[PDB]
RNA sequence: CCGGGCACUCUAACGGGACUGCCCGCGAAAGCGGGAGGAAGGAGGGGACGACGUCUGGUCAGCAUGGCCCUUACGGCCUGGGCGACACACGUGCUACAAUGCCCACUACAAAGCGAUGCCACCCGGCAACGGGGAGCUAAUCGCAAAAAGGUGGGCCCAGUUCGGAUUGGGGUCUGCAACCCGACCCCAUGAAGCCGGAAUCGCUAGUAAUCGCGGAUCAGCCAUGCCGCGGUGAAUACG
């Protein structure tokens, strides 16, 4: 997660295959799910704050 | 009765009994019954000499099997080997060719483990 | 003129509709002995018919959706066994003992994280 | 078994479709 | 059981610098880091040097080796044996 | 290394959410960066006016936003100045055309972010550690509260060894599922350190 | 036929808002289909708890979509004037096709 | 079960002899929960025992059960260094869970491919006083009462 | 002689002078510890006072341990005039 | 399926119900045993929830941050290679050694999920993967979808086999600029070890174990036999 390496904004792909979801938040290219645009822990962290509109927590 | 390249399937069902050819498959199985129109139930022995000619024929000449197969097939793999193809040289090395794992896993193709002191 | 009773069962759902009459059984179209064809079980749903000399006496017809034809075997066997109340209310004295108007709570035990099946933990060795 | 490739079990395994296990 | 399926792929970096030494007959050398690229019968005769990924290794193209893939002949790792 | 966001935890009941408005899959992510984008600039600015919650309605090109503050004059400005540049900066950063209410903190002693902050800043200052921390929790149990607490993190006083300070009164059962507890959290960059701050405030419970 | 279709988070920002479209309209056209139910859709996001390794961690999370429907048959001008432009809440969001 | 005394869950009679002991055999029996298969496999072999025998399986079977009970059986015990094996009674709900237990396994231990025969021979073959059921169960109280030196330590 | 490595930044400290491994400030102990290690014909000359020589115990038994600076440790095999595994490592 | 009808199932919102409340027994009390009613009990079944603290626990590689170090570079772009190497050792798993089974056919019950260039009905070409065409769906109203185990009928006949599918030869589809290194899938041939596992060792007390299939996240594709979750059938045993 390095400046230099969120060139993944680039578009440019020169061919669309090289594209990577990246973390819109900390970068975290690792677990970053679609819906959100946020990695595994921003998720939780945010989730937490409330800042997740009608993102509760699960149990059943 | 006997078939191919020494082939002799006998007390079984011809289909079951051509699968001991060496090209045959459970598969060629049903065709070689099917185009010759035999039944594929019947046991080997009660067959009709009529039906082994046409088995015998449309079988033999119709598909590569038996030893001009292993011919075949030996012969390519020497091909592969004698040019520097990487997927030769792992036929050489005695490792597995198509792309796996060769940490662990492998003893089908390496034989038995040759454990070493650690 | 007809009588009703529900009927669950771990997760199946079974409208039993008694009717005066021989004492055979339409579920969800096919015979009794059709839907459940071959199942050592099945004799277990009109259970609580023979509980109060039924059967050959009444008649059900029955709607039947959800989970599997065991479950629902044991939701019919309860519809069975409400419907012949609304019918006489004087046989939950004798239908009630054998357990027959009860609700087996019994369900799938929710799959847990960290674990293989709810509970089927995973193995470890030179722990 | 559910390892044949070439079988009911094999393809419904690999959850696909082929000479083994068609569509309908 | 290799299967590309329709239009046999090959870079024309090589593609259309091997064609054009064609012309001329052949040439002494290429060197190309396209061992992605499949061998078409143009490049038979030929010596392209492929890319370990450290070297340029001189491959002849043969007939017998036309359908393959260059970097099938330029091995990468080196292996050598294990011990002892 | 245990225990839940006493916020997130009770999400569903004694505490509502920071962003209320529907949306989708298309959308939703998009219509959320925003969100943060705004959250952004609001505390990287109106610090010194008092920060406490940032809420964010929605229906359509026509956002909320309605900044909590203990200082609501900082924010609106002279006149109305400010909460001129500010809402302008606003659609510099979203076209979608926003509002930008501004309401007051009755008692910045009951808002857990603000005695946090409170309390982190202190500790920016160079000021006794557990003393800031005691005094925070007075404060609060001070003026209404049911039960407060402070805890902060380490490297109190600069010491080469982290340590954890706490301070609490009263109930705050972080357990009960209704108690309606008040979570803040404030960092505090240091010559040292980070240092984090927490703040615990109980109210009521039903 | 003005069919009205209701999607919120809250499962009462919902039964708030359709329930006053009910009794609105219930004065200028039909008598409306009541406000239908329809099934809930639960989006599931199972995330480990800390950052690196620790497998096991977890905590699940869930984003559940509520849905209305209610259904206006017998449309009457005066129903799209008690409706047309007299709502409230704010996590809630329609769509009608009559 | 450091507790209660875990009680015992009780069985829903058989759909066919109304006999919670056949379930219990038929439940020792299956595998894999399959218990349908199971059922069939105890029904086809008590049509077996009806053929091959003019006597009413379900009496075979009980008869069977019984000669299979052990009425003492050895269970290890550490006393004063070596491990001593105690001769002692067996309960009579332990007697059926092996019993049953038992038979199913020299059930399957017969050469007849078909299932449910191995189980109507190894039924009738018990009844008469034979088999590998009652083997195991001869062979039980053989190793008690050849150890019944250590019986002084009662348990 | 040292002869193979188990840590990388040791490893390119000695080898390539790659200092980008250790510590910067325990770059010049390090290296004249290692090519102590290096000149070293026995165990006997890894002895000198601000090493804190030691074989450890256990499961690491066969291994050296010559003090760096503070709980810090370079470990290593010493066998006929040569360390191999050379690891810098935590005692705990 | 049509009109019609909300009864029923259901959908989702709210309300009721359990509290040792009632009856008998012991007890000082708490409560223990028993019984009635009840869908249900004496915490009815499963989650969320983890105290003061411990381990100098784990992560500066998610992010944040003190200090140290590098700045034609310890930064940055690119093509290619590597993370996929192997004589070996271990952990977690998948498949299996078969007849309570395998194969073909026919036929029946589920839940929870996901779908815009996305799910893909149906029709056609192909043994097939899949290709061409094209309806509906914006998704309780269309699609993924076939549930599998199961029931019925047939084949196999105890054999390394109609068990088991490793490995290898060939042909081919699909995604993607590109599948040598290093993708998945289909069809033909090949058809290995394996006949139930030494010392030692792991899980689970009921709808649990065991067994069967179904969905999802990530995601072009996929090395998923993993992970999170769903329902089907459904035990043994616990003296102590
Ligand atoms: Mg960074
Ligand atoms: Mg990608
Ligand atoms: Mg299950
Ligand atoms: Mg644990
Ligand atoms: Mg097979
Ligand atoms: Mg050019
Ligand atoms: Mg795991
Ligand atoms: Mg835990
Ligand atoms: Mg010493
Ligand atoms: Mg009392
Ligand atoms: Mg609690
Ligand atoms: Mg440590
Ligand atoms: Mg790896
Ligand atoms: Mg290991
Ligand atoms: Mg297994
Ligand atoms: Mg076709
Ligand atoms: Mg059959
Ligand atoms: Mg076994
Ligand atoms: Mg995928
Ligand atoms: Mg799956
Ligand atoms: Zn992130």
């Amino acid at each position: 997660a390095r400046k230099a390496l969120i060139e993944k904004a680039k578009r440019t792909p020169k061919f669309k295959v090289r594209a990577y979801t990246r973390c819109v938040r900390c970068g975290r290219a690792r677990s970053v799910y679609r819906f959100f645009g946020l990695c595994r822990i921003c998720l939780r962290e945010l989730a937490h704050k409330g800042q997740l509109p009608g993102v509760r927590k699960a149990s059943w | 009765a006997r078939i191919a390249g020494v082939e002799i399937p006998r007390n079984k069902r011809v289909d079951v009994a051509l699968t001991y050819i060496y090209g045959i498959g459970k598969a060629r199985a049903k065709e070689a019954l099917e185009k010759t129109g035999i039944n594929p139930a019947t046991r080997v022995k009660d067959l009709t000499e009529a039906e082994v000619v046409r088995l015998r024929e449309y079988v033999e000449n119709t598909w590569k099997l038996e030893g001009e197969l292993r011919a075949e097939v030996a012969a390519n793999i020497k091909r592969l080997m004698d040019i520097g193809c990487y997927r030769g040289l792992r036929h050489r090395r005695g490792l597995p060719v198509r792309g796996q794992r060769t940490r662990t896993n492998a003893r089908t193709r390496k034989g038995p483990r040759k454990t070493v002191a650690g | 003129e007809q009588y009703y009773g529900t009927g669950r069962r771990k997760e199946a759902v079974a409208r039993v509709f008694l009717r005066p009459g021989n004492g055979k059984v339409t579920v969800n179209g096919q015979d009794f002995n059709e839907y459940f064809q071959g199942l050592v079980r099945a004799v277990a749903a009109l259970e609580p018919l023979r509980a109060v000399d039924a059967l050959g006496h009444f008649d059900a017809y029955i709607t039947v959706r959800g989970g599997g034809k065991s479950g629902q075997i044991d939701a019919i066997k309860l519809g069975i066994a409400r419907a012949l109340v609304q019918y006489n209310p004087d046989y939950r004295a004798k239908l009630k003992p054998l357990g027959f108007l009860t609700r087996d709570a019994r369900v799938v035990e929710r799959k847990k994280y960290g674990k293989h099946k709810a509970r089927r933990a995973p193995q470890y060795s030179k722990r | 078994g559910k390892g044949d490739r070439r079988t009911r079990r094999g393809k419904i395994w690999r959850g696909t479709y082929g000479k083994y296990r068609p569509r309908k | 059981p290799r299967s590309l399926k329709k239009g046999v792929f090959v870079d024309d970096h090589l593609l259309e610098k091997v064609l054009e030494l064609n012309a001329k007959g052949e040439k002494r050398l290429i060197k190309t880091w396209s061992r992605r690229s499949t061998i078409v019968p143009e490049m038979v005769g030929h010596t392209i040097a492929v890319y370990n990924g450290k070297q340029h290794v001189p491959v002849y193209i043969t007939e017998n080796m036309v359908g393959h893939k260059l970097g099938e002949f330029a091995p990468t790792r080196t292996y050598r044996g294990h011990g002892k | 290394g245990n225990k839940i966001h006493p916020i997130g935890f009770r999400l569903g009941i004694t505490r509502d959410w920071e962003s209320r408005w529907y949306a989708g899959k298309k959308q939703y992510r998009h219509l959320l960066l925003e969100d943060q984008r705004i959250r952004g600039l609001l505390e990287k600015e109106l610090y010194s006016a008092g920060l406490a919650r940032v809420d964010i309605e929605r229906a359509a090109d026509n956002v909320a936003v309605t900044v909590h503050v203990a200082k609501p004059g900082v924010v609106i400005g002279r006149g109305g100045e400010r909460i001129r540049v500010l809402r302008e900066e606003l659609a510099k950063l979203t076209g979608k055309n926003v509002a930008l209410n501004v309401q007051e903190v009755q008692n910045p002693n009951l808002s857990a972010p603000l005695v946090a902050q409170r309390v982190a800043e202190q500790i920016e200052r160079r000021f006794a550690v557990r003393r800031a921390i005691k005094q925070a929790v007075q404060r609060v149990m001070e003026s209404g509260a049911k039960g407060a607490k402070v805890i902060v993190s380490g490297r109190i006083g600069g010491a080469e060894q982290a340590r954890t300070e706490w301070a609490a009164q009263g109930r705050v059962p972080l357990h009960t599922l209704r108690a309606n507890i008040d979570y803040g959290f404030a960092l505090a960059r240091t010559t040292y350190g980070v240092l984090g701050v927490k703040a615990y405030i109980f109210l009521g419970e039903v | 036929k003005i069919r009205i279709k209701l999607r919120g988070f809250d499962h009462k920002t919902l039964d708030a808002s359709a329930q006053k479209i009910v009794e609105a309209a219930r004065r200028s056209g039909a008598q409306v289909s009541g406000p239908i139910p329809l099934p809930t859709r639960v989006r599931r996001f199972t995330v480990i708890r800390g950052p690196f390794k620790h497998k096991d961690s977890r905590e699940h999370f869930e984003l559940r979509t509520h849905n209305r429907l209610v259904d206006i048959i017998n449309p009457n001008r005066k129903t799209i004037e008690q409706l047309m432009t007299l709502d409230l809440p704010t996590g809630v969001e329609i769509e009608i096709k009559t | 079960a450091r507790r209660r005394r875990a009680e015992v869950r009780q069985l829903q009679p058989d759909l066919v002899y109304g006999d919670v002991l056949v379930t219990a055999f038929i439940n020792k029996i299956m595998r894999d929960g399959k218990k349908n298969l199971a059922a069939r496999i105890f029904y086809d072999a008590c049509k077996i025992i009806q053929e091959k025998t003019g006597q009413e399986p379900l009496k075979v079977f009980k008869q069977a059960v019984e000669n299979v009970k052990p009425r003492m059986e050895v269970r290890s015990r550490r006393v004063g260094g070596a491990n001593y094996q105690v001769p002692m009674e067996v309960s009579p709900r332990r007697q059926q869970s092996l019993a049953l237990r038992w038979l199913v396994q020299a059930a399957n231990q017969r050469p007849e491919r078909r299932a449910a025969v191995r189980i109507a021979h190894e039924l009738m073959d018990a009844a008469e006083g034979k088999g590998g059921a009652v083997k195991k169960k001869e062979d039980v109280e053989r190793m008690a009462e050849a150890n019944r030196a250590y019986a002084h330590y009662r348990w | 002689g040292i002869k193979s490595f188990k840590h990388k930044g040791l490893k390119l400290l000695f080898e390539k002078g790659v200092t980008s491994g250790v510590p910067a400030q325990d770059v010049d102990r390090i290296n004249d510890r290692l090519q102590a290690i290096d000149t070293a014909t026995e165990i006997g000359e890894l002895n000198r006072q601000i090493y804190k020589l030691h074989p450890l115990k256990g499961d690491r038994e066969g291994y050296w341990s010559i003090t760096v600076r503070a709980n810090w440790r370079i470990t290593f095999q010493f066998i006929n005039g040569d360390a191999y595994i050379l690891n810098y490592e935590d005692y705990h």
